[PDB]
């Protein structure tokens, strides 16, 4: 029905998408215990695309769990609406990566992998049409990456129809939380350019800047990160999930969103976001919203469009409003800044509208626009790649796992083509 | 699932030891004969004790650990101690005579002697556990057991599994306070059987401990005492991952080719801290950022060599408590912020955070105060060789005097591996000299 | 509203409180006891001594500024002198025995004593105060808590704080003259300690005063009353704007990122003029171009670094009395005009000009003759590097010697902190050597 | 119509009785014969001296209060001092023998041999009075009657009356300074016999009063002249509500509940200032904020208690003089702004107001300086019990030793007394040990 799954690996991500299915819960109003609490049909009729119905009206989610080792297992194991899950997807490891993706991808790579595609295929059994798949990890290590490189593969050749939407962590160019960080990556991204149909950026440094600047707080942790990052994961299926009078789903998404394959990095805007007093400076107008939606600050990646230039641009709406008004900002949007605006992509931005917004808000918006800006994102992990495998820093740790360096190379005059490529893009007209 | 064990020997080694157990099962609270004051309910998510209080049919949970040494005198205090109810006989290997402090006498003439007991323990610990990723062994490059036959113990024990995790503490020869003067020959004659069959391992040196503990624990008159209570916190916090929830419960084996990035200079520093007193636990606070700024006071550091004379590789701030990402983060980009520091470049940023969720446990009778968060800065630098040269040059004369030496030729070791020891210490020396060298253009 | 409150330490440190607070309270006319000569009627516009003179419900108006140096006896002399109804009790804070011009004494052994008596007076007065825009600190390289203290002092007092301007107002080792040898010492550990604890500050050196009230006063014989009347006038001007209507009555915060355009260099010079005797002060005229051209004239430079051998970069020539904003200005352009003098191109002009009306105020007994305007020329260039390599080469050599370094590391500091600091200066002397290259193309 | 009455004992406790009735005969400037220097004016709207000062039919106004105690020497000087036309020979009651410091003697012992005297004076005075409020018992657990016959005393009286509120004022036994040894026996065996007999009490210690009294009232050398002077101010404000107009005139019987929550734990600090001297009367200005803010200065605690130790429950800043609603309310937002400070939470806020408009008069021949305003934080917090438990461990140790008992069993006084008082420790620490938890969830 153009439902579709989760599978989440990584060392945060497992916790992610815990987040995830959680906020699902809530904007279906289904008790953790697995039945349904709420008060329209809507949050029921078009429930099976993320859930399932259980024998009893056990209602469960689509998910795919990835680890290394149990304790995530335990940890979500151990959490509310850990009554709302299915036992069998607890699939994990007895080792943990490491993060040496090598070690994620070969030792255990190969190890775990093929328990995981079978039941995640005995999913693909329980799917009448599935629109796709809900993957999530980190784009630095392993503890994800190390395995979901494998997935992309497997389930990418045995479903070469179906969408690989992927949002994966992306290490912030300040705080290198490891120092392998390049290696890892570039091995993977070397795959993701391939493999993977949708990517989205997941820095860390700009959800501490939301949650601190924009959301006025002082105590970051994950689990507010991912709340807000679910929020926007959670909204773009809005339409796919409810009605909407301007309705786009990820095909029509995608498709109205890449110009070549190669471009299925995205960045991310989702609001609006305050802190309580806010609301007592503002109020809620679509122009209001946009005049969030082209903000820097609100721009979640590493890329910046106010040095980048907006390749694509697209808005997702939920709520219920005036389409009058929304088109009129946004044409007058793409105007305001058109330099920003790529040029021989005419109407460059593009609309939709959720007949609902999601809950507690009478509004949404959501942005995932496409600038190039990226390409210092990919310069800079190239370049930390470049000076430790100039001196092969931990290639020890690495060689360890039996690859061959000039995988590195394929990874590395890879992104670098994948940049200038961007970049000829971005310089033309 | 996530088991480790811990091996003792020398005598400051197995005091180490006997602080760190009395520590672990304060901190479960299982009460030293065995039992925990009152029943488990069962549950997941995640291990408990069972990484090593070993689980009965009853109150009887026993470290997963064992002791060995030739010198067995004090371990019987242990056998006598108050957990005599805690530990279990063949936990208990021990020889009668000692070493003398010859490496070459437990390391080769009683190296002979307890092999293949220690083997068939470590044999039934292990085949008793599962998921063991590696070996906690303690030593001391004194209590001469400690050099020698930990040096056959890590060279067999190696060759058997391999694939578990070397998980290094043993004492070095502080700069100029010292035990003996054949320490040269312990260390190095150590050293070039240590580092092959090891696989990472810290430095511990006493007069940090003293200075340190009398300054910042205001400590009048120290000794062994506080000393291992001391090795007690760190090593009590460098394993809380695999023993309590933290956001990035890192793992050994995830340690170990990433701080140690080269197979080969694989040791590294640790200046855990807080500690300070009842009246510094008051009028203080004690901000992550203190924990953190003062994480790298080189007069901080733990090991008695200057980081400021050395650049640092690694950092691995794993931190016990309410710990914020963000606040430790910044408190990193602080740490790049650092001028005086200076860091192997083609290793711009290496680091990998630790945030687990539980502040530190105290235990009664000790001088530390109570506070909210930990700090272990395991961290690898180019600094350490020095010491090291000490060690070789004083040695180096030593034995070019010969003294000595019929010690040790008389219990079957030749010159060659003192003179290509030596060596050894010449290629860590070239190690130390090259990877700090900036990578050219 | 616009407070600001002076920190005095070392000998002449305190010496030029005294002479300022004489000073201001002249000039308000506020008798020493603490009242004014007769009723203040109620007004408003701009706030008038409140800064500085302490509002009482009577004829009491103390300053806002704290004494503080471990060598007791002169401040005695206060406590003692005709001010002693002037200043207040607790504005007294001193040390019994000074540092011995340790450095590492009053900054780390003494430094532990009187610290949190000062912050309590330092949250007093500003608790006292509402709009208190930053901190007048003085003190001075000789007197030796006038280095360890107050480098502690700022090192505290801004983590405190911080949104506080620094008002930083410390004496230089003269370039030949001097007081002691360690002074490189006391100097250069200051710096490494004094850079990031310190907004922005400037150098007064003496042997200028000494040549200059000597050639321009007429002088035949001076001293610390002559230096200290001297510094009494040109602090007297630097804030005239927050205590008189000029007609860009700029402030300090205004000055701070704008004069000091990076952050790093942030000090500079200040040649006041005019100073003229009775016998000069007629037989002349003293025109807006007379203290205005003569206000850079390199032998006019107030402090012993030549400015002709630097490129300037900034210049508040703030003035007192009846200036013109026309006359001024094409003077200005006559600055443009100086082919000898080369100023940070990629900061072409960057002047800022201070136009207050009240022309100068005499102070009775003085040497220095009376006029209608005032210059402060706080102007920074790439000029004043040198002497500092001189300090870092005296220094460089007299700590290559290990002279004295007992005293030093007898009282709790390390080596690399010398070596270290060393390394600061080596980077400012890269801050002075880069930021007067000129940027290419 | 508002009465309270006065009782004393203990050398230390009527030496604070002479200071206060000095005071307040002073205050009212009723001369000490018992006349008023001239006649007074018909009025109504409020009581007078009333409360206190006795009417005559003429000139004659004796307080309303009673001495106690089995040691008659100094009580004589009373006899003789100035005010032998002031008070009365009924008032007094006095003891040949004391306790010597025996609390059974005095308490038993002689505890037999004054009471009826006592209460025969207590009704001739209730029942010459009206509205009386409560009882102003003062005592002292060292001049031995002070705990022993006291302990009675109020064991009976509350028993008599009842409805009348309990006004504690008795010393506690300083940390470290002390009178004897026996202090232990005397406190504890009085808090027994003290708590289920008493209503409310301040703890007053005297090493606060040394120290405040020299650096805040600058005393170099002070003594029970300077301590009874001290508390005679505190008492002095404690009540004049009920002497002067005040916006908010809270009453005693207001206090009781509502300060001390709960019944248990009904006891509290007591830190009044402005305490200066007459240069820091001038040199200073003695905000609101700043008697406000230094109201809670730790350090300006009046009993030697750390309250940071401890976590706040009520504060009942009554003032004197001219204050503002306003000013000193947004005070109390500055308290609630106190992160250090910590309050039980489930008594959020519990704060209660008090505004006297009469500012402090000052007692010639005294230290203190003249304000416009007086504090009284009559305060309760956790931090309290922890002297306690010092005295409960010092008294542990010595009477496990026996040391002393037979003095006591000799006396008429069991065992169980003792083990079962210090089971009343045990009882308060767990009220202290419980009160401070904060509630779950
Ligand atoms: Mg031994
Ligand atoms: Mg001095
Ligand atoms: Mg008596």
């Amino acid at each position: 029905m153009r439902e579709i799954v989760h599978i989440q690996g990584g060392q945060c991500g497992n916790q992610i998408g815990a987040k995830f299915w959680e906020v699902i819960s809530d904007e279906h109003g289904i008790d953790p215990t697995g039945t349904y609490h709420g008060d329209s049909d809507l949050q029921l009729e078009r429930i099976n695309v993320y859930y399932n119905e259980a024998t009893g009206g056990r209602y469960v989610p689509r998910a795919i769990l990835m680890d290394l080792e149990p304790g995530t297992m335990d940890s979500v194991r151990a959490g509310p609406f850990g009554q709302l899950f299915r036992p069998d997807n607890f699939v994990f490891g007895q080792t943990g990566a490491g993060n040496n993706w090598a070690k994620g991808h070969y030792t255990e790579g190969a190890e775990l992998i093929d328990s995981v595609l079978d039941v995640v295929r005995k999913e693909a059994e329980g799917c009448d049409c599935l629109q796709g798949f809900q993957i999530t990890h980190s784009l630095g290590g392993g503890t994800g990456s190390g395995m979901g490189t494998l997935l992309i593969s497997k389930v990418r050749e045995e479903y070469p129809d179906r969408i690989m939407e992927t949002f994966s962590v992306v290490p912030s160019p300040k705080v290198s939380d490891t120092v392998v960080e390049p290696y890892n990556a570039t091995l993977s991204v070397h795959q993701l350019v391939e493999n993977a149909d949708e990517c989205m950026v997941i820095d860390n440094e700009a959800l501490y800047d939301i949650c601190f600047r924009t959301l006025k707080l002082t105590t970051p942790t994950y689990g507010d990160l991912n709340h807000l990052v679910s929020a926007a994961m959670s909204g773009v299926t809005c339409c796919l999930r409810f009605p909407g009078q301007l309705n786009s789903d990820l095909r029509k998404l995608a498709v109205n969103l890449i110009p070549f394959p190669r471009l299925h990095f995205f960045m991310i805007g989702f609001a609006p976001l305050t802190s309580r007093g806010s609301q007592q400076y503002r109020a809620l107008t679509v122009p209001e919203l946009t005049q969030q939606m082209f903000d820097a600050k609100n721009m979640m990646c590493a890329a910046d469009p106010r040095h980048g230039r907006y390749l694509t641009a697209s808005a997702l709406f939920r709520g219920r409003m005036s389409t009058k008004e929304v088109d009129e900002q946004m044409l007058n949007v793409q105007n305001k800044n058109s330099s920003y605006f790529v040029e021989w992509i005419p109407n460059n931005i593009k609309s939709s509208i959720c007949d609902i917004p999601p809950k507690g808000l009478k509004m949404a918006v959501t942005f995932v626009g496409n600038s190039t800006a990226i390409q210092e994102m990919f310069k800079r992990v190239a370049e930390q790649f470049t000076a430790m495998f100039r001196r092969k820093a931990f290639l020890h740790w690495y060689t360890g796992e039996g690859m061959d360096e000039m995988e590195f190379t394929e990874a590395e005059s890879n992104m670098n083509d994948l940049v200038s490529e961007y970049q000829q893009y971005q310089d033309a007209t | 699932m996530r088991e480790v064990i811990s091996i003792h020997v020398g005598q400051g080694g197995i005091q180490v030891g006997n602080a760190c157990w009395e520590l672990f099962c304060l901190e479960h609270g299982i009460q030293p004969d065995g039992q925990m004051p009152s029943d488990k309910t069962i549950g997941g998510g995640d291990d408990a004790f069972n990484t090593f209080f070993s689980e009965t049919g009853a109150g009887k949970h026993v470290p997963r650990a064992v002791f060995l040494d030739l010198e067995p005198t004090v371990i019987d205090e242990v056998r006598t101690g108050t957990y005599r109810q805690l530990f279990h006989p063949e936990q208990l290997i021990s020889g009668k005579e000692d070493a003398a402090n010859n490496f070459a006498r437990g390391h080769y003439t009683i190296g002979k002697e307890i092999v293949d007991l220690c083997l068939d323990r470590i044999r039934k610990l292990a085949d008793n556990c599962t998921g063991l990723q590696g070996f906690l062994v303690f030593n001391s490059v004194g209590g001469g057991t400690g050099s020698g036959l930990g040096s056959l113990l890590l060279e067999r024990l190696s060759v058997d599994y391999g694939k578990k995790s070397k998980l290094g503490f043993t004492i070095y020869p502080s700069p100029q306070v010292s035990t003996a003067v054949v320490e040269p020959y312990n260390s190095i004659l150590s050293t070039h059987s240590l580092l092959e069959h090891t696989d990472v391992a810290v430095m511990l040196d006493n007069e940090a401990i003293y200075d340190i503990c009398r300054r910042n624990l205001d400590i009048e008159r120290p000794t062994y005492t506080n000393l291992n209570r001391l090795i007690a916190q760190v090593i009590s916090s460098l394993t809380a991952s695999l023993r309590f929830d933290g956001a990035l419960n890192v793992d050994i084996t995830e340690f170990q080719t990433n701080l140690v990035p080269y197979p080969r200079i694989h040791f590294m520093l640790s200046s855990y801290a807080p500690i300070i007193s009842a009246e510094k636990a008051y009028h203080e606070q004690l901000s992550v950022a203190e924990i953190t700024n003062s994480a790298f006071e080189p007069a901080n550091m733990m090991a008695k060599c200057d980081p400021r004379h050395g650049k640092y590789m690694a950092c691995s701030m794993m931190y016990r408590g309410d710990v914020v990402p963000k606040d430790v983060n910044a408190s990193i980009a602080t740490i790049k912020t650092k001028r005086t520091i200076q860091f192997v470049d083609w290793c711009p940023t290496g680091f990998k955070v630790g945030i687990n969720y539980q502040p530190p446990t105290v235990v009664p009778g000790g001088d530390l105060a109570k506070v909210m968060r930990a700090v272990c800065m395991i961290s690898n630098s180019t600094a350490i060789a020095e010491v090291f040269s000490r060690l070789d040059h004083k040695f180096d004369l030593m034995y070019a005097k010969r003294a000595f030496v019929h010690w040790y030729v008389g219990e079957g070791m030749e010159e060659g591996e003192f003179s290509e020891a030596r060596e050894d210490l010449a290629a860590l020396e070239k190690d130390y000299e090259e990877v700090g060298i900036e990578t050219a253009e």
